DNA sequence: TAATAATAGTTTTTAGTTTATTGGG
DNA sequence: CTAATAAACTAAAAACTATTATTAT
C-alpha cells in the first residue's frame, strides 16, 4: 500500500490499452486512487514518452497545466513497480514552456 | 524506411558534431523515442538503418540521469544484437555495418560509464579480440582499431593475456591499404603500449611480457613499423626502473648513439619522444651527452621544413616531451634551454 | 559486339567510326555494303540492352555523322530514358545531325528538351 | 528478363463507327468500349503489374503535347484502375454514345503519321523497363487515307520507322457491310478473306479470363555436388503451384488509409516495455521446463549446407507411386557459374531413359533447413501437332515419406465380388468414360471471390454468377443408367437395407 | 457549423449519385458541419442511399442500418432545416425504426 | 489409451564386456532404450513405465525365493516417466557382476503388470526384452510364460544384438553382427527365442525381431504402441440414386510436432511478466491511435486498393453444401501424370466399418478398375467450413487386402508455364559417346538394385520409406542435453545419424573409380560462389 | 502468334473451362 | 587522382503459428 | 466429457534487378 499516497491521473492516449489497464489496476491495488487530470488533487499525469506540453493541452482540453500534476512517463511508475517503492520524477519530467 | 532514413541519420550525425553546449535542450525524448523504436520486433529495417546504433551516442550533452539509467538497457541491448551477429560460425556472418555501428555507439557511450569491477569487461574485450576479408575497405577493423585506440584505458587490466598475438595482428593491421586502416592501427598501437606501461608500473612479474616481446622487437628491428618498435623501445622503461635500474642509462646510452649513428629523414621525432620519456624515467644524466643532446635537437629544429602537418605536429609534440623531460633537473633546465633557443 | 569491360567496345566503336570516315579518305564510296554490315551488326543485339548503344553511337558519330541516318527514330525513342551523361550523349548524337534538318522541332517539343536543358552541366 | 508491358487501343472517331447495318447489332464504338473494358479487367485480374492506355483520335478536339489537331488522348500509359474502367463505362450504351457525341467531337480528317507519332512518342514517355509492343487499333475502313496518296507514303514510312525501332503492331477487323478487304492498305503498312464480318481475335478477348500466370523467375539458384568436388549448376521449377486469395490489406474505418501495423512485448508485474533480448524459448516437458533462445533453436534447426548430393540410382516401378509429399518439383540445367553442366544433364537423362532408373538424391533447399530424400524422375520433351512442346524436358522432383509420415491404417480384409457385377459397372464405366483434359478445372470458389470484388468495385447490379464445374449433371447420369442403379442395389446390397443409418 | 443541426448524428455519406454527383454532397455537409464516414459504425444513426445495389442488400441482410434517400437532405439543404424521419425516403430500414414506426400508424 | 509395457534389461556383465571392435550389447542396448525412452516421455502419451531388472548386483523383487528370482531388482513400478529415469538411465545403468535367468524377469513382470492393471484402464499391455543370450539359462518356464500370454494376449516385441540373419555402421546398411562371433549359448538363445516367437506369433512375429543398432532405423518399436488418428466418416455419391458410406483415413501426412517454443522473461522465466500486442494507429495523421473493432480489411483492385469489409465478404461470398463428396468423371489412368498428383496429405478412403454389401460393392468397382486401367475424378468437401476441392481417387490390392488412396488435383490457377530450351537441339552440350558409356558404369556402380536370384522381386538397398525423420532425433537429443545440463554448447551431429542417414560405403567405393572416370572425361569450370 | 495468349506476350492462349463430355 | 566491383529493394513463395471449428467420453 | 484441422494468418527467406561506394595516380 506503498502507492496509497498517490493521486495521480492516466491517459489513454499514447498508452496502450492493456498497459493503461494494467497500470490501473495495480495503483489501484497498492492504494493510489486515480483522479480526472483537469480535476484538482492530481499528483502526477500517466503519458506516453515524447508528450509534448502543447499536445496534451490540446489533447486533454486544458488551457494550463492541472496544479500539481507532473507530466511524467511511464517508466518512472513501471521502475516504482519492479522495486515497489517510489523513485523521483526526475529524468521523467517533460519541459513546460512559459 | 530508405535512403531517407540514410542522410536523416547523418543529418543528426552532424548536428550533434557541430551544435554543442546550447541545443541540448531538447534531446533527451527524441532519444528515447529512437529506443523505442529499437526495441520494436518488427526489424522491417534494412542492414543500414540500424546506424540510429551508434547515433544514440551522445556527447554534446552532460548526459544527466536520463540516459544515464538507460544505460545499462542499452549496454544489454547492445551485447545481445553483437552475440546474435557477429558470430562468424553461426550461419550469420552478415555485419556490413553492424559491427560499425556497435564501434561508434561503444565509443560515443562508454567514454564515460565503464569500471573495471565486471565479467562485462573481459566479455566485450574479447569480442573486440574476435576482430576474414572486407575487399580493400576494412570499415569493421579500422572501427574496432579506431574503438580500442579510444578507450584502451577502459580495456586495461584484462589484457594481460594474448599479448602477443595483438601484437602480431596490429602489426599486420598496419601493413594494408586504406591509410585510415594503418593511422588507426597506430593510434591501437600507442594506446596499447600506453596500458602495458602503466600494467608493468604496478606489475611485479612483468618480466616474463618483458624478455618476451620488447627486447625481441628491438633486437629484430636490426619503415614506420621500425620507428614503431623504435617508439616502443623508448618508452618502455618502467621495469627497466624497476629492475636492472642500471639497465635504464645503459639502453639511454645506445639509443643516443644511434642518435649520433643517423645524425650524420623521418626518424628523429622517434628518437625525441623516447629520450624524453627516458629522461622522464632518469635521474642521473651523464653530462658529456647534454652539449650533443642541444646539438642534435636545434639541428632536429633547422629540419622542421619539408614536413607534412603531420610530422610537424608529432615534431612538436616530441620537442614538448622532451622539454617538459629536461624540466626535472633545474640547473640542467635552464642551461640547456637558454643554449637551445639561442641556437635556434 | 562483346561488351564486358568499356574500353574494348569503346575502341572498336572508334576506329569503326574513323574507318567509315576516312574510307579511301573520302575520295570514294564503295564499302557501303559494310556500313550496313556494321548498321545491322549493332542494331541487332543492340536494340535490346541499349546500354552500350548510346556510347557506341556517339564513339562512331564523332567522326561519320551520317551513319545516324538508320537511327534517327531509334535514337529519338530513347531520349526520355536517362538522366546523366547519357543524356548529354544522346544529346550530341542528335547535334551529329547536321544534315537532315528535316523536321526536328516537333520532335523536341515532343520530348521536352527544356527541362532537360534545365538541368545544370556545361 | 522482359519487364513492363505496354498495350495501347486505338479507334477512329467516326459515325460509321456510331452505327451499324442491323439496329439490333452493336455499334463498333459501344462493342469495342464494351470489349475494351473486358480486358481490362481481365487484366487487372491477371497481371495487374503492367501499363495500359486510351487514346482517341478524329474528334472535334484534341489532348496531347504535341497539339496535333483532333489527337485526343484519354487515359496515358498506366496500370488500370477502376476509376478507368468506370470512367470509359459511362460512355457505353445509347446514352453514353450519346453523351460522348455531345461532349466530345466526332468526325473530322486527320493523318496517321501523326497519331503513329504521338502514341510512339507517348510510349517513349514510359521510364519502364518495357517488355512488348501491342498498339491495337479498330476501324471499319481500310483506305482511310486513300486520298492523299502522300498520306498513305508517310504513313507507311513512319510503320517501316516504328518496325525499325522494335515497335509491333496489330489490326482489328470491324464490321464492313461492303467487306473490310484487307492487302488493300494492309499486309504491307502492317507487320486472306476480305472481311465482311469482325470476329478475328475478339472473341477471345470477350471471354472472361482470370489467373496470375506468374512470370519466369527461378525458385532458387542452386549448386548440385554428386560426392565432394563435382559442381554442376542446376536450376529449379515448379508446374504448378497453390493459388491462393490475395491478402487482405487493413486499412482505417473513416479515411479507408491502409494503417501500420505496430507490435511490441512489454512487462506485466513492471509493466516497462521489455526488450527482444529478454525473449526466451520455453517449452514444459514433464515437471521441468526447458528454457532456451530462438538462435540456437534454429541452429539446432541447422544441418546442412544446401545441395544435392545423389545417393544413387533406383528403377522407378520399385517406387510405390501413392507415396506423395508435396506439389512435384522440377529442375532445368543451368550454365551460369558452372559451364557444361548441361553437357551432364544431357547425358545423364539419356543414360537414365535407357536404363528407366530414378536418382535418389538428398536434398537441402535453403540454409539452415533440415535435410530431405528425393529421387529424380527425368522427363522428356513432348511436342504438340504444330511442334510446340506440351510436356517441358528435364526431371520431376517426387517426395518420400519418412516412416512416422505413414500413418497407421485400422486392419482391412480383402471381400470378393461376383464377376458379373464387375462386368456391370464396367458397362457402366464405358457408359460414361471421357477424357480428362487439365485446362477445364478451376476453382470457381475464387472465381467468386473475385467476382463479388468487380461488383463491389465497379458497382455491378449483380454479384457475377460463378460458373461451377465441379457440381456433377446428376440427371445425365442417372438417364444414361436408370435401371442399372436398382440393379447393382438388388445385386449387392440386401433388398431391405437403405445406405443411411 | 452554419446549419447548427448537421453536428452528432454520423451521416454515412457513400452513395448520393442517383443524378447529383458524390462530392458536392459532402462539401455541403461539411459546411453545414455534418459528420462524414462511408461505412457503418456505432455513431451512424441514418446512412444515406443514392443507388441501388449490393451494399443495400448487405445492409438488409446485415440490418444495422437504413435507407435514406437524398431527397430529405437536399430539403434539409434548402430550407436550413431537420426535416424529420416519414416513409417517404425510407426503403430499408432498422427493426428499432420499424416500432418507431408503429407509433405513427404502423409503417 | 494408456498401455501397459515394461521394458525388461539383463545387468549382468556379458553384454557388459568390452567388445574390442564392436559396441558391446550393452551399449547398444542402453544407446535404443534412450532413444525409445525420450520419444516416450517428449511425447508424454499416457503409457506408464516399471523398472525391472535382472542381473543386478542386489536383489528386489515381488517373487524372490532364492537362486531363482535372483539378482532381479525393481527401482519403481508402472508410472509415468520423468526426467528422474532419465538421469538414473543414464547413471545408474552400469556394468553390472550378477548373472541369472529372464525367465524369472519376466514372470516377475507380468506379475506386476497383471496386480498394477486393476484401477487403471489399460488399452493393451507390452513388454520387450534385451539380451545377448550370451548366459547360461535353464529352458523352465518358457512353455509356461506361452501360455500366460495365451491367458493375456500381451504384445512382445524382441530385439538382440546379434542380426536375425561389411562396413562399420550404426543403423545404417550393413552387418549388425558377424556370423563367426555369436556363441554356442548365443545361438542356443537365438534357437530359443525363434520358437518362443513362433508359438506366440510366427513368421510375422520372426520379423517383429529386430538387431539393436538397426532398431533406431525403424519405427517398428513403435509399432506396438500406435494409435491411429481421425478419420472422415462420410457417404459416397454416385448421381443421386447409388451412395455408399464411408469412413475415409488420412495414408499419408507430413507429421508436425503439437508443441512449440513460448516466450519467457530472463528473470521471470514465464509467460506471465510477458505482455506481447499490437498497436495501430493512423500513420497519416501524426500516430492517431486506432480502434480495434475501427479497422477495415481491403484488398489491391488494379492500380488502387478497395476499401473493403469482413463480415460482408462472408455473407455474400461462395457457399459450400456441409460435407459434400460426390465423383465427377470417368477417365483412363494413362491420362494422369504422376507430377499433378497435388494435396499435401495423402487420404486412404474406406466404406463404413462392417457394411458388408458396401465392402463387396465397392471391391468389385475395385477390380473393374483394375481390369479397365480405369479411375474416376472425385470432388471432395470436408465439411461447409472448408473449401471444396477435387482429385482423383483410385484402388490398390496388396497381399492381404485392397485399398484406395485418393489425391487431389489443380487448376489452371494452379498451373505455371514455361518455355524451356530443347536439350536434343543443343549441339553446344551434347556429350560424346565414351562420356555416355563412363555414365552409363557409374550409374551401374551407383544403382542401387539388383535383379534378386530365384525370385522375380527387386532387391532394395535403401528401405528409406521405414526410415523416420532425423530432424526429430536431433532435436530430441539436443532437448534432453539441455535439460539435463543447461550449461554446455550443444551436440553436433553425431556420427551414427549420418550412419542410418548416409549410404554404405560398398557403392561409394564401387562408384569411386567411375566418379574419376566421368571427372576426367568431362571438362567444366565453374564460376565464383 | 497462334496458340499463344493474344492478350499476354509469352504465354499460351487457354480454353475456357468446359467441365467433362461423356461418351 | 576518377574505375569497377560489391551491392541493397521490391515480389514471392513458404514455414510457423493461430483459430475457431467439430464429437469425443 | 474434451481434437485434429482447414483455413486463416503472419513470418521469413530467396531472386532480380539495382544503382551506389571503390580502388588506380
Amino acid at each position: 500500500e506503498w502507492l496509497s499516497s498517490l493521486r495521480a491521473h492516466v491517459v489513454r492516449t499514447g498508452i496502450g490499452r492493456a498497459r493503461a489497464e494494467l497500470f490501473e489496476k495495480q495503483i489501484v491495488q497498492h492504494g493510489g486512487q486515480l483522479c480526472p487530470a483537469q480535476g484538482p488533487g492530481v499528483t502526477h499525469i500517466v503519458v506516453d514518452e515524447g508528450m509534448d506540453y502543447e499536445r496534451a493541452l490540446r489533447l486533454l482540453r486544458l488551457p494550463q497545466l492541472p496544479p500539481g500534476a507532473q507530466l511524467v512517463k511511464s517508466a518512472w511508475l513501471s521502475l516504482c513497480l519492479q522495486e515497489r517503492r517510489l523513485v523521483d520524477v526526475a529524468g521523467f519530467s517533460i519541459f513546460i514552456p512559459s | 524506411c530508405k535512403i531517407p532514413a540514410l542522410d536523416l541519420l547523418i543529418k543528426l550525425l552532424q548536428t550533434f558534431r557541430s551544435s554543442r553546449l546550447m541545443d541540448e535542450f531538447k534531446i533527451g525524448e527524441l532519444f528515447s523515442k529512437f529506443y523505442g523504436e529499437l526495441a520494436l520486433k518488427k526489424k522491417i529495417p534494412d542492414t543500414v538503418l540500424e546506424k540510429v546504433y551508434e547515433l544514440l551516442g551522445l556527447l554534446g550533452e552532460v548526459h544527466p540521469s536520463e540516459m544515464i539509467n538507460n544505460a545499462e538497457n542499452l549496454f544489454r541491448a547492445f551485447l545481445g544484437e553483437l552475440k546474435t551477429q557477429m558470430t562468424s560460425a553461426v550461419r550469420e556472418p552478415k555485419l556490413p555495418v553492424l559491427a560499425g555501428c556497435l564501434k561508434g555507439l561503444s565509443s560515443l557511450l562508454c567514454n564515460f560509464t565503464k569500471s573495471m569491477e565486471e565479467d562485462p569487461q573481459t566479455s566485450r574485450e574479447i569480442f573486440n579480440f574476435v576482430l576474414q576479408i572486407d575487399l580493400k575497405r576494412y570499415a569493421v577493423p579500422s572501427a574496432g582499431l579506431r574503438l580500442f585506440a579510444l578507450h584502451a584505458s577502459q580495456f586495461s587490466t584484462c589484457l594481460l593475456d594474448n599479448y602477443v598475438s595483438l601484437f602480431e595482428v596490429l602489426l599486420k593491421w598496419c601493413a594494408h591499404t586504406n591509410v585510415e586502416l594503418k593511422k588507426a592501427a597506430l593510434s591501437a598501437l600507442e594506446s596499447f603500449l600506453k596500458q602495458v606501461s602503466n600494467m608493468v608500473a604496478k606489475n611485479a612479474e612483468m618480466h616474463k611480457n618483458k624478455l618476451q616481446y620488447f627486447m625481441e622487437q628491438f633486437y629484430g628491428i636490426i619503415n614506420k613499423e621500425l620507428s614503431i618498435a623504435i617508439r616502443g623501445y623508448g618508452l618502455f622503461a618502467g621495469p627497466c626502473k624497476v629492475i636492472n635500474a642500471k639497465d635504464v642509462d645503459f639502453m639511454y646510452v645506445e639509443l643516443i648513439q644511434r642518435c649520433k649513428q643517423m645524425f650524420l629523414v623521418y626518424q628523429m621525432p622517434s628518437f625525441l619522444q623516447s629520450v624524453a620519456s627516458v629522461l622522464l624515467y632518469l635521474d642521473t644524466v651523464p653530462e658529456v651527452y647534454t652539449p650533443v643532446l642541444e646539438h642534435l635537437v636545434v639541428m632536429q629544429i633547422d629540419s622542421f621544413p619539408q614536413y607534412s602537418p603531420k610530422m610537424q605536429l608529432v615534431c612538436c609534440r616530441a620537442i614538448v616531451k622532451v622539454f617538459l623531460a629536461l624540466a626535472a633537473k633545474g640547473p640542467v633546465l635552464r642551461n640547456c634551454i637558454s643554449t637551445v633557443v639561442h641556437q635556434g | 559486339s562483346f561488351v564486358r569491360y568499356k574500353e574494348v567496345y569503346a575502341a572498336a566503336a572508334e576506329v569503326l567510326g574513323l574507318i567509315l570516315r576516312y574510307v579511301m579518305e573520302r575520295k570514294n564510296i564503295l564499302e557501303e555494303s559494310l556500313c550496313e554490315l556494321v548498321a545491322k551488326q549493332l542494331k541487332q543485339h543492340q536494340n535490346t540492352m541499349e546500354d552500350k548503344f548510346i556510347v557506341c553511337l556517339n564513339k562512331v558519330t564523332k567522326s561519320f555523322p551520317p551513319l545516324a541516318d538508320r537511327f534517327m527514330n531509334a535514337v529519338f525513342f530513347l531520349l526520355p530514358k536517362f538522366h546523366g551523361v547519357l543524356k548529354t550523349l544522346c544529346l550530341e548524337v542528335v547535334l551529329c545531325r547536321v544534315e537532315g534538318m528535316t523536321e526536328l522541332y516537333f520532335q523536341l517539343k515532343s520530348k521536352d528538351f527544356v527541362q532537360v536543358m534545365r538541368h545544370r552541366d556545361d | 528478363y522482359s519487364g513492363r508491358d505496354s498495350l495501347i487501343f486505338l479507334v477512329d472517331a467516326s459515325k460509321a463507327m456510331f452505327e451499324s447495318q442491323s439496329e439490333d447489332e452493336l455499334t463498333p464504338f459501344d462493342m469495342s468500349i464494351q470489349c475494351i473494358q473486358s480486358v481490362y479487367i481481365s487484366k487487372i485480374i491477371s497481371s495487374d503489374r503492367d501499363l495500359l492506355a486510351v487514346v482517341f483520335y478524329g474528334t472535334e478536339k484534341d489532348k496531347n503535347s504535341v497539339n496535333f489537331k483532333n489527337i485526343y488522348v484519354l487515359q496515358e500509359l498506366d496500370n488500370p484502375g477502376a476509376k478507368r474502367i468506370l470512367e470509359l463505362d459511362q460512355f457505353k450504351g445509347q446514352q453514353g454514345q450519346k453523351r460522348f457525341q455531345d461532349m466530345m467531337g466526332h468526325g473530322s480528317d486527320y493523318s496517321l503519321s501523326e497519331v503513329l507519332w504521338v502514341c510512339a512518342n507517348l510510349f517513349s514517355d514510359v521510364q519502364f523497363k518495357m517488355s512488348h509492343k501491342r498498339i491495337m487499333l479498330f476501324t471499319n475502313e481500310d483506305n482511310p487515307h486513300g486520298n492523299d496518296s502522300a498520306k498513305a507514303s508517310r504513313a507507311r514510312t513512319k510503320a517501316g520507322d516504328l518496325r525499325d525501332t522494335g515497335i509491333f503492331l496489330d489490326l482489328m477487323h470491324l464490321k464492313k457491310p461492303g467487306g473490310f478487304d484487307i492487302s488493300l492498305f494492309y499486309r504491307d503498312i502492317i507487320s486472306l478473306r476480305v472481311h465482311f464480318e469482325e470476329s478475328s481475335k475478339l472473341e477471345d478477348l470477350l471471354r472472361k479470363v482470370r489467373a496470375k500466370e506468374t512470370r519466369k523467375r527461378a525458385l532458387s539458384r542452386l549448386k548440385l555436388k554428386l560426392n565432394k568436388d563435382i559442381v554442376i549448376s542446376v536450376g529449379i521449377y515448379n508446374l504448378v503451384q497453390k493459388a491462393l486469395k490475395p491478402p487482405p490489406i487493413k486499412l482505417y474505418r473513416e479515411t479507408n488509409e491502409p494503417v501500420k501495423t505496430k507490435t511490441r512485448t512489454f512487462n506485466t508485474s513492471t509493466g516497462g516495455l521489455l526488450l527482444p533480448s529478454d525473449t526466451k524459448r520455453s517449452q514444459i516437458y514433464g515437471s521441468r521446463q526447458i528454457i532456451l533462445e530462438k538462435e540456437e533453436t534454429e541452429e539446432l534447426k541447422r544441418f546442412d549446407d544446401p545441395g544435392l548430393m545423389l545417393m544413387g540410382f533406383k528403377p522407378l516401378v520399385l517406387l510405390k507411386k501413392h507415396h506423395y509429399l508435396r506439389p512435384s518439383l522440377f529442375v532445368y540445367p543451368e550454365e551460369s557459374l558452372v559451364i557444361g553442366s548441361s553437357t551432364l544433364f544431357s547425358a545423364l537423362l539419356i543414360k537414365c531413359l535407357e536404363k528407366e532408373v530414378a536418382a535418389l538424391c538428398r536434398y537441402t533447399p535453403r540454409r539452415n533447413i533440415p535435410p530431405y530424400f528425393v529421387a529424380l524422375v527425368p522427363q522428356e520433351e513432348e511436342l504438340d501437332d504444330q511442334k510446340i512442346q506440351v510436356t517441358p524436358p528435364g526431371f520431376q522432383l517426387v517426395f518420400l515419406p519418412f516412416a512416422d509420415d505413414k500413418r497407421k491404417m485400422p486392419f482391412t480384409e480383402k471381400i470378393m465380388a461376383t464377376p458379373e457385377q464387375v462386368g456391370k459397372m464396367k458397362a457402366i464405366v464405358e457408359k460414361l468414360r471421357f477424357t480428362y483434359r487439365s485446362d477445364s478445372f478451376e476453382n470457381p470458389v475464387l472465381q467468386q471471390h473475385f467476382r463479388n470484388l468487380e461488383a463491389l468495385a465497379l458497382d455491378l447490379m449483380e454479384p457475377e454468377q460463378a460458373v461451377d464445374l465441379t457440381l456433377p449433371k446428376v440427371e445425365a447420369m442417372n438417364k444414361r443408367l436408370g435401371s442399372l442403379v436398382d440393379e447393382f442395389k438388388e445385386l449387392v446390397y440386401p433388398p431391405d437395407y437403405n445406405p443411411e443409418g | 457549423k452554419i446549419s447548427n443541426i448537421f453536428e452528432d448524428v454520423e451521416f454515412c455519406v457513400m452513395s448520393g449519385t442517383d443524378s447529383q454527383p458524390k462530392p458536392d454532397l459532402e462539401n455541403r455537409i461539411a459546411e453545414f458541419g455534418g459528420y462524414i464516414v462511408q461505412n457503418p459504425g456505432p455513431d451512424t444513426y441514418c446512412v444515406i442511399a443514392g443507388s441501388e445495389n449490393i451494399r443495400v442488400k448487405n445492409i438488409i441482410l446485415s440490418n444495422k442500418h437504413d435507407v435514406v434517400k437524398p431527397a430529405w437532405l437536399l430539403e434539409c439543404f434548402k430550407t436550413k432545416s431537420f426535416v424529420p424521419w416519414q416513409p417517404r425516403f425510407m426503403i430499408h430500414m432498422c427493426p428499432s425504426t420499424k416500432e418507431h414506426f408503429a407509433r405513427e400508424y404502423d409503417c | 489409451n494408456k498401455a501397459a509395457v515394461v521394458l525388461c534389461m539383463d545387468v549382468g556383465f556379458t553384454m557388459s564386456n568390452s567388445i574390442p571392435g564392436i559396441e558391446s550389447p550393452f551399449e547398444q542396448a542402453k544407446k535404443v532404450i534412450t532413444m525409445f525412452v525420450q520419444r516416450q516421455v517428449f511425447a508424454e502419451n499416457k503409457d506408464e513405465i516399471a523398472l525391472v531388472l535382472f542381473g543386478t548386483d542386489g536383489t528386489d523383487n515381488p517373487l524372490s525365493g532364492g537362486d531363482q528370482y535372483q539378482n532381479i531388482t525393481v527401482h519403481r513400478h508402472l508410472m509415468l516417466p520423468d526426467f528422474d529415469l532419465l538421469e538414473d538411465i543414464e547413471s545408474k545403468i552400469q556394468p553390472g557382476s550378477q548373472q541369472a535367468d529372464f525367465l524369472d524377469a519376466l514372470i516377475v513382470s507380468m506379475d506386476v503388470i497383471q496386480h498394477e492393471t486393476i484401477g487403471k484402464k489399460f488399452e493393451k499391455r507390452h513388454i520387450e526384452i534385451f539380451t545377448d543370450l550370451s548366459s547360461r539359462f535353464s529352458k523352465s518356464q518358457l512353455d509356461i510364460i506361452i501360455h500366460s500370454l495365451k491367458k493375456c494376449d500381451i504384445s512382445l516385441q524382441f530385439f538382440l544384438p546379434f542380426s536375425l540373419g561389411g562396413p562399420f555402421r550404426l543403423g545404417g546398411h550393413g552387418p549388425s553382427f558377424p556370423l563367426k562371433g555369436i556363441t554356442e549359448q548365443q545361438k542356443e538363445g537365438l534357437e530359443i527365442v525363434k520358437m518362443v516367437m513362433i508359438s506366440l506369433e510366427g513368421e510375422d512375429g520372426l520379423d517383429e525381431i529386430y538387431s539393436f543398432s538397426e532398431s533406431l532405423r525403424k519405427l517398428c518399436v513403435f509399432k506396438k504402441i500406435e494409435r491411429h488418428s481421425i478419420h472422415w466418416p462420410c457417404r459416397l455419391t454416385i448421381g443421386s440414386n447409388l451412395s455408399i458410406r464411408i469412413a475415409a483415413y488420412k495414408s499419408i501426412l507430413q507429421e508436425r510436432v503439437k508443441k512449440t517454443w513460448t516466450v519467457v522473461d530472463a528473470k521471470t522465466l514465464k509467460k506471465e511478466d510477458i505482455q506481447k500486442e499490437t498497436v495501430y494507429c493512423l500513420n497519416d495523421d501524426d500516430e492517431t491511435e486506432v480502434l480495434k473493432e475501427d479497422i477495415i480489411q481491403g484488398f489491391r483492385y488494379g492500380s488502387d486498393i478497395v476499401p473493403f469489409s469482413k463480415v460482408d465478404e462472408e455473407q455474400m461470398k461462395y457457399k459450400s453444401e456441409g460435407k459434400c463428396f460426390s465423383v465427377l468423371g470417368f477417365c483412363k489412368s494413362s491420362q494422369v501424370q504422376r507430377r499433378f498428383f497435388m494435396g499435401n496429405q495423402v487420404l486412404k478412403v474406406f466404406a463404413a466399418r462392417d457394411d458388408e454389401a458396401a465392402a463387396v460393392a465397392l471391391s468389385s468397382l475395385i477390380h473393374a478398375l483394375d481390369d479397365l486401367d480405369m479411375v474416376a475424378i472425385v470432388r471432395y468437401a470436408y465439411d461447409k467450413r472448408a473449401n471444396p476441392q477435387v482429385g482423383v481417387a483410385f484402388p490398390h490390392i496388396k497381399h492381404n487386402y485392397e485399398c484406395l488412396v485418393y489425391v487431389q488435383l489443380p487448376f489452371m490457377e494452379d498451373l505455371r508455364q514455361y518455355m524451356f530450351s530443347s536439350l536434343k537441339n543443343s549441339k553446344k552440350y551434347a556429350p560424346t559417346e565414351a562420356q555416355l558409356n563412363a555414365v552409363d558404369a557409374l550409374i551401374d556402380s551407383m544403382s542401387l538394385a539388383k535383379k534378386d536370384e530365384k525370385t522375380d522381386t527387386l532387391e532394395d538397398l535403401f528401405p528409406t520409406t521405414k526410415i523416420p525423420n532425423p530432424r526429430f532425433q536431433r532435436l530430441f537429443q539436443c532437448l534432453l542435453h539441455r535439460a539435463l545440463h543447461p550449461r554446455e554448447p550443444l551436440p553436433p551431429i553425431q556420427q551414427h545419424i549420418w550412419n542410418m542417414l548416409n549410404p554404405p560405403a560398398e557403392v561409394t567405393t564401387k562408384s569411386q573409380i567411375p566418379l574419376s572416370k566421368i571427372k576426367t572425361l568431362f571438362p567444366l569450370i565453374e564460376a565464383k560462389k | 502468334c497462334p496458340g499463344e495468349s493474344l492478350i499476354n506476350p509469352g504465354f499460351k492462349s487457354k480454353k475456357p473451362a468446359g467441365g467433362v463430355d461423356f461418351d
